[PDB]
Order: C-alpha cells, then structure tokens, then sequence
C-alpha cells in the first residue's frame, strides 16, 4: 500500500517536470564543478589549459653558449594529423614559419608529454658544384632522388 | 604550513627497501586537481612532480588525506616498427592508441639495459624482459615502479621475444 | 531605477566568498523553497503535519 | 642554554643514507639575520657555517623555529670560456650574471669527478653530468647537497657535452 501510494502521487507530467527541475540544477552544479577545478582529461588539453598559444620557446647548446629560439604556431585555429602540431603553412619556407627537427622534435615531445613528428632532416651533404653566369649550383641527394639551389 | 621541498619515502626492489624524493612547490599554489604542490606539472623535466599510482595510495596513508595520482606506473608494449633508423614502439593510453620513438642505438646491446643491472640506472625509457619466465616479469613490475620514480615520466615494457627478432 | 537584485547578487557573492561547512544547508533550504513555489499543490493532500 | 659546535643531521643520495655535521658558533653571538649560532659566517673557509636551502627546512623542522637559509645548494652553468690556461664558469646569481675561474689541470680527466666517484670525495667545486640522461642528472641533483654540504660554498653544475668540445 505504500509504494501504491507512492507511485500515484502525483500525475505523470508533474514527476517529468520534477525530474527535469532536479537534472537541470544537477548538470548546472556538475558544469559550475568543471569550470572551477578542472578536468581529468588533460591531455586533449581542453580550454582550461595554454600551449595553444602562437609561439614556444626552446633552447639548444651550440659551441659554449645556450641559444634560444622560437616555435611557432597557429593560435588554435586548425591541427595537422601528419605532424601532430598547430603548423602553419609548414610545406614552404618564409617568416614566421614553423620548422621542427629530430634535435627539437624529442625535447618538445618530452616537454608536451605527446609524440610528434619531424618534417625534415636538420642537414644535408653537397656532393658537387656547378658555376653558370656568375651563379653557383649545388647538388645533393635527397631520399634518393638529386635536388639543387 | 610546509615548505619542503623534498618528500621521502621507500619502495621495495629485489628484497630491499631503497628510498627516494618526491619534490614539491615549497609554499606557492594547490593544484586542487590533486591537492599537491607541484612545480610545473606538466612537463617530464628533471624537477618535476610526479606522482605515480603505486606510490599515491602510500603517501596518501603517510599523509591523512585524499591523494590523486597523475599517471600510470608502466605499460605495455604490443608492436614495434623500424624506420631509416628509428624503432616506434606502440602502446595503449587511457584506450586510445599512442606511439614513441627512440634512436637504434640504445638497442645494440640489451644485457646492460635489462632488469636490474650492476649499475643500477637506466639509460633509456625502455626495458626487456622475458615474457615466458614469470620471475623475470614480476622483477621487471616490482622495479618498474621504482625506475618511474627515480626519474620522471612512465616506464615502457619491452618483451625480449618480440624485439629479439627486429635486431 | 532600482537594484535590489543587484544589491541580492552581491550579498550571495559575499557569503560565498566567506565559504563555511554551513552554507550547504542554507543552499539547500533557498533550493527546497524555489522547488516547492514552483510547483506546490500537486502533492499536498491531506496530512495537516505535512 | 646550548653549547654544542656541531649538529647532526642526514641526508639520502644513491638510496642510502649518510650523515654530516653543521657547525656552531658555541655560545657567542645570535645573527639575527639568521636566527642561528655562527662562527664567521661570511667566508668559505674550512669551520664556518653553511645552511644550505635544503637541509634549513628539515633543521626548521626538528627545532621547532623558523630558521632562514643562506645560500643556494647549486647552480646550472650557461658559458665557458679558456684564456692563458684558465677556464671561467659563468651562471647566475639572484638576477645577476657572475662568473667564476678554476685551473685547466683539473679538467684532464673527467671520469674521477663525475658523478659519485668510488672515492667519495670531490678534487674541486664543479661536477659533470650528461644532459641527455635524466638518471645522471637527478643523480647529481641529490648528490649537490650532500657534496656542498659536506665542504663549504655552492656546487657548480657542467654539462658534459658543453664542456667536451673545449677540451
């Protein structure tokens, strides 16, 4: 008799509204929860964390001297699944372009805590010289097939 | 209250108990994703806090209070590919499918990288171990906790068999 | 004008700023009385206790 | 109240835990600066006082009294540069950039300083680790301590790669 009572309470439509009242205050105190604290799942890196910003320092040893240098990237707007970072038009050589190699790729891998993958080797070899009209040509190999400047 | 900067406690390896340090922020933040202060943490550069699974539930004993861990203690490989002289070696992340790559070089000689060593430090992230000795395995678990602690970021675990035939 | 809303934000603001283990039952009590003003006379019947 | 010269504490470097003396001035003097019973405490000469940051919390923490250290346990090194047989160390120190000279003869063979030698003794103030290994790094990290602890004034860091190319 008392669940029967229970149970007819009250009409359908009042328990639906009911429920709808307490869903709502509950997914707003769950997101009021996620703004704050921050989530599990970091790293998709979410909005609650930087390093989507347009330039990344880094630093390498020449000689005797620590020299440091700039990354750069796209501010958030687009990602490269072949390279697995924010490039920007990587495919051509012009200020303020990004260049990753095997001698950064790794450190900023480590720094990042995700893999990524270099573009291009950080050197070649010229293997002969041409001059024509006061111009100098060189010549090397690259992945098998020869290429010029 | 604290300003430490270094937190100590001990594991158990090969029937000893070492000890190693845990760092802190020393008096600045709370990072209430875990309740700890941390310098940083987000990056797998010397300095860092990391707290792994093994040890959070310890200190979380040691110190009266809830303890998050941030990453897992090791995982395991389950394919390898080599590539102009680069070895990817593949594993599972929180059920999506992740790689890292290593140099060749490390691999020429696996005896001095393998279990615990007479030196008793490890010069890359990877080790090797044989998959059909049971003994060998629960060496490499007991120890791989403590090689995550002693430097930053998670272990990978490399069967002897499947790397065996690549080189 | 008027701000006696603005005046009640503020007043909110500041007590959960100055957060205590008691403000929890104060909260639930403003939700109670929103829930109850909201809908009321469907379930009260009978039961002068109630 | 007390007249004690030296105080006894411990520290952990290699997973084992060693013990040295900090000295006291005995019964004169208080340095407010401070809060501590030194002897001279403004030269690096054998006997004077040394609080290095690390151990000034954990003496913080057995004396129930705040307790403020002097100088840092190590410093990274940026630059070196040789002249007429003598090699300067440049790093920085509290904003300002100051460098520091030691004899070239020292550096003939880096194998007896690197690291914990089998000796257990340090011929001069600097100490050489491998960049790339995060191990050797945090090895010499938890070493600096108790090596600038053990003698009077900071350790200074080298990179092994930094300084193979000037020798």
């Amino acid at each position: 008799w008392l669940i029967i009572n229970l149970v007819q309470m009250a009409p359908i439509s009042a328990m639906v509204r009911m429920y709808i009242f307490f869903a709502s205050f509950y997914y707003v105190w769950k997101s009021y929860v996620h703004v704050v604290d921050g989530c599990n799942s970091s790293t998709c890196m979410m909005c609650y964390k930087r390093n989507r910003a347009t330039r990344v320092e880094c630093t390498t040893i020449v000689n005797g001297v620590r020299r440091s240098f700039y990354v750069y990237a796209n501010g958030g707007k687009g990602f490269c699944k072949l390279h697995n970072w924010n490039c920007v038009n990587c495919d051509t050589f012009c200020a303020g372009s990004t260049f990753i190699s095997d001698e950064v790729a790794r450190d900023l891998s480590l720094q990042f805590k995700r893999p990524i993958n270099p573009t291009d080797q950080s050197s070649y070899i010229v293997d002969s010289v041409t001059v024509k009209n006061g111009s100098i040509h060189l010549y090397f190999d690259k992945a098998g097939q020869k290429t010029y400047e | 209250r604290n300003r430490a900067t270094r937190v100590e406690c001990t594991t158990i390896v090969n029937g000893v108990r070492r000890s190693f340090y845990v760092y802190a922020n020393g008096g600045k933040g709370f990072c209430k994703l875990h309740n700890w202060n941390c310098v940083n943490c987000d990056t797998f550069c010397a300095g860092s806090t990391f707290i792994s699974d093994e040890v959070a539930r310890d200190l979380s004993l040691q110190f009266k209070r809830p303890i998050n861990p941030t990453d897992q203690s090791s995982y395991i490989v389950d394919s390898v590919t080599v590539k102009n002289g680069s070895i990817h070696l593949y594993f599972d992340k929180a059920g999506q499918k992740t790689y890292e790559r290593h140099s060749l070089s490390h691999f020429v000689n696996l005896d001095n990288l393998r279990a615990n060593n007479t030196k008793g430090s490890l010069p890359i992230n990877v080790i090797v171990f044989d998959g059909k000795s049971k003994c060998e395995e629960s060496s490499a678990k007991s120890a791989s906790v403590y090689y995550s602690q002693l430097m930053c970021q998670p272990i990978l675990l490399l069967d002897q068999a499947l790397v065996s035939d690549v080189g | 004008w008027d701000l006696t809303a603005f005046g009640l934000v503020a007043e909110w603001f500041l007590a959960y700023i100055l957060f205590t283990r008691f403000f929890y039952v104060l909260g639930l009590a403003a939700i109670m009385q929103l829930f109850f003003s909201y809908f009321a006379v469907h379930f009260i019947s009978n039961s002068w206790l109630m």
